[PDB]
């Protein structure tokens, strides 16, 4: 993919209203080939801060929407 | 799920923090090293700024 070998940091907006919803979200994202760690931040706790190296965003954003209905990939960075 | 084990990280009464590790890994959670043994268990339990930490297999097996 566009990312092999690269760490990254991916932010992603996720639908999560409430606690339980979130911890599926970060279960979901962390289950993704090559992902280190997750967090969630925001004063509302809507993104995930998912971070690690040779991650599929695409694959990514597309499990999230499925699972949550609403996510979208807001910025990849370099760490 | 890639690898074997999922970290929970509580802080202040809530998780915000999961991390991925393989049984018998190393891993580092900020900068504390963390060894998750056989059982998906991490240790140290509790770190040093008081976190605590707990681990399980992930729902696609061990």
């Amino acid at each position: 993919s566009a990312l092999t070998g690269q760490r990254t940091k991916i932010v992603v907006k996720v639908h999560m209203p409430c606690g339980k919803s979130r911890a599926k979200a970060m279960a979901l994202a962390a289950s993704v080939n090559g992902v280190d760690s997750v967090e969630i931040t925001g004063e509302d706790k809507d993104r995930l801060v998912v971070v690690g190296r040779g991650i599929d965003p695409v694959r990514l954003v597309a499990l999230l929407r499925e699972k949550c209905g609403l996510a979208e990939l807001l910025m990849v960075e370099l760490v | 799920a890639w690898k074997d084990c999922i970290i929970q990280r509580y802080k202040d009464g809530d998780v915000n923090n999961i991390y991925t590790a393989n049984r018998n890994e190393e891993i580092t959670i900020e900068e504390y090293k963390v060894f998750v043994n056989e059982a998906c268990h991490p240790y140290p339990v509790i770190l040093p700024d008081r976190s605590v930490l707990s681990g399980d297999f992930t729902s696609a097996y061990a």
